[PDB]
């Protein structure tokens, strides 16, 4: 049961126009650079993308906007991409803005086999439009639906050969969520270790959720704003 | 302007609190509380935010909600985005401080969108306004046109309805109870009449 | 009974994630030892290993049946909600369960006997819905000669139309669209023998 | 520093009728000292949420002696004999996955959610059902409680916890869904000794931390090989 691959095609070859991809990362932090690069070079289009952000103009999911490869995106914030808004205003891309916690939980629900759940978040706003509303215990909630995808594209720190993952710092974010909610999950990592090397009690994402493991040679890890002290 | 807002907002931070600071103005409040035991939460999966790193301790995998490189305090923890928002939505954060474009007399808040002008998204603001045990908005009282940002009803898309517990501006401090707004404090060198004059929202004077 | 376990062992395939329910299904682990298989424990473990050595026992490590166990290399631990997210989320390839009764509609009753045995469902109700394939293994008749393969269950259901495959000491049945089908006879069992000890209506495919 | 040397510091205000969420799976990962404080003090009419009731002479079974539990929400009583037909105790049997997710929802501010589990059984009785994509699901409600009583391996002074093996189970869920959580642990270390990426439960969920001298950690069924 070796999930390790040295060529992303062994993973993404079946990815086609119109597919739904769940993509980890918060800004440029914890993004799957290689899978994104792979999609960029292969030219796949009419993609439905689920991700917290769109990256930036020249990096992350943003590079997919160049050939207009994304038809629709579900995200809680963008803000950093001029090329993005250009396509948004023109309407070349459908944008569904979702409260960040709703996006996260929708993904959780999708991986956990929960079709829908109620949330206070978004009550009495545009987000509530077209959604069932209920009262529970004297409070107002709206119905949110699970999100699932064809491919999860995630980034992590280490994997073992079983696909058990550990992330590091804030790089983790949405990555495990994108894994569990996707039919096929491809994890790219900085290091791959033998089964047994990751302690069972230190493991963040059980390998059952990872179909393919890919070790990146160099991740750029671009920083949007470098802030230091003294 | 901002100084009086920030320093007054800082007074709301208490020992042992778990606090979330929204981007923009609120982040500045951390600077006024440098030696205090307070845990700052970052919605991107960290509890225990800490100072910006020294040169060379810069780590791309470690950032705040504002995509800035940071460090962590001792006893910090990392977790995923669902967990972060479970913590927030579940009512575990004592204080969320937020900026705003408008606040209505009913406690309504608009801070994520300006139609056909500013469209970015709401990020975690919608989650925070409901979940936080106390929601404080800190805001400049009037816009660049000299127009009141404290209104009877918001003109901008709502971040949340009746979510604001306390509103701190460069003019005054207001509190909200019973879909009703009370002026409980005047900022230094500000007159009751200056506030009435610069406020559209109807309020009770509780000085 | 060995015929049950061995026949069930053939349903396991390399690379599967499998949950074995308490009772008969736990014995299946011993027949599969030459395979690459990950066993899940609903109490929060992926990668159940062999029972430990006397003295190597650890109270913090047990299976869903409260037995001391060990883990395999590459095992992971998680909390109960994580655990049933995995199960409910459809990530488990195969769940093997025991039963008191199975009906022709694929219904399983395995948790209670009214005013007799009330113990509980545990995680069985989650497993019957979540698992990609659900297999029930069970003795065909009880102590007193009563058929446990029925037209409809007389005991409270664990699930309705949740059983894909049923293996008894007599036969092997499969379930498709409310219909039960006999697909195999156990060695030394006759079609007539099965037709006799089975109340459930089924079409024969051999 | 949430560290206490006396359980009464944490539990003094727990009264009759209170709802308590108790961690552990069977006897594995149980808050022995907390359960013990309650047996001694004789709190009555408790509503208890725990996956099991423990066993006749240990765990939650303890409280049954003096009948301190009026109502218990659990998925399995199977290991317990004495454990109802009297009617002195109301028992709401819940599917384990639902129990876990109810608690999780409680800690996460989610009032209700749908699950396929329990459809077409007694479990669905008196609950809303609904269809999503050709499948039926029933609506389940969040669980919350006054006190979480949980067991973990190790804590720092800020209440960050790590659990050990299958001992984790329900524990973190009980903490998150409870107003006041007290955790009993085998080890306490200074803040900073637990790696941020190694922590199972962030201390924000833990109000009090208690180091037990000795946990019995009883084993129900001891099974060995060769």
């Amino acid at each position: 049961m070796n999930k390790v691959i040295t060529d992303l095609d062994k993973a993404l070859s079946a990815l086609k126009d119109g597919d739904t991809i769940l993509v980890g990362g918060f800004g440029l932090c914890g993004i799957p650079e290689y899978a994104i690069d792979y999609i960029y070079k292969k030219g796949i289009k009419d993609l439905i993308v689920v991700s917290n952000n769109c990256g930036v103009d020249d990096f992350g999911l943003g590079i997919l906007l160049e050939k207009k490869q994304i038809k629709k995106i579900i995200a809680s914030y963008v803000g950093e991409n001029k090329i993005f808004e250009s396509q948004m205003l023109n309407g070349e891309i459908e944008v569904v803005l979702t409260p960040q916690g709703t996006l996260a939980e929708n993904l959780h629900a999708g991986g956990a086999g929960i079709p829908a759940y109620y949330t206070p978040t978004g009550v009495g706003t545009l987000i509530a439009q077209g959604k069932e509303s209920r009262e529970f215990n004297g409070k107002e909630y709206i119905l949110e639906r699970a999100i699932t995808g064809d491919y999860g594209l995630i980034k992590a720190y280490k994997s073992d050969t079983l696909g058990n993952l550990v992330f590091r710092k804030t790089a983790r974010n949405f990555n495990p969520l994108c894994a569990m909610a996707a039919k096929i999950c491809v994890a790219e990592v900085e290091e791959i270790v033998p089964a047994g090397e990751l302690d069972p009690d230190e493991i963040h994402l059980p390998g059952i959720y990872v179909q393919h493991i890919y070790k990146g040679e160099k991740f750029e890890k671009r920083i949007e704003k470098i802030t230091t002290r003294s | 302007m901002r100084e009086a807002i920030i320093k007054r907002a800082a007074k709301e931070l208490k020992e042992g609190m778990y606090v979330n600071l929204g981007i923009g103005l609120p982040t500045l409040v951390a600077n006024e509380v440098s030696g205090m035991n307070i845990v700052f939460q970052s919605e991107n999966g960290l509890l225990g935010i800490g100072a910006y790193p020294l040169e060379g301790s810069v780590d791309a995998d470690l950032i705040n909600a504002g995509k800035e490189t940071i460090t962590v305090v001792p006893g910090a923890s990392f977790f995923n985005s669902a967990d972060s928002f479970a913590m927030i939505r579940g009512g575990h954060i004592d204080l969320a401080i937020l900026g705003g474009m408008e606040v209505s007399q009913n406690g309504d808040l608009a801070n994520w969108m300006i139609p056909k002008k500013l469209i970015k998204g709401m990020g975690g603001a919608m989650d925070l306004v409901h979940g936080a045990k106390k929601v404080i908005v800190i805001m400049e009282h009037c816009n660049k046109y000299g127009e009141s940002k404290v209104k009877k009803e918001c003109s901008l898309p709502l971040t949340g309805k009746g979510v604001v517990h306390q509103l701190i501006t460069d003019l005054a401090v207001f509190e909200f109870s019973n879909n009703a707004m009370k002026l409980v404090e005047l900022q230094e060198g500000v007159s009751l009449d200056q506030v009435k004059e610069k406020t559209e929202a109807e309020f009770e004077v509780r000085l």
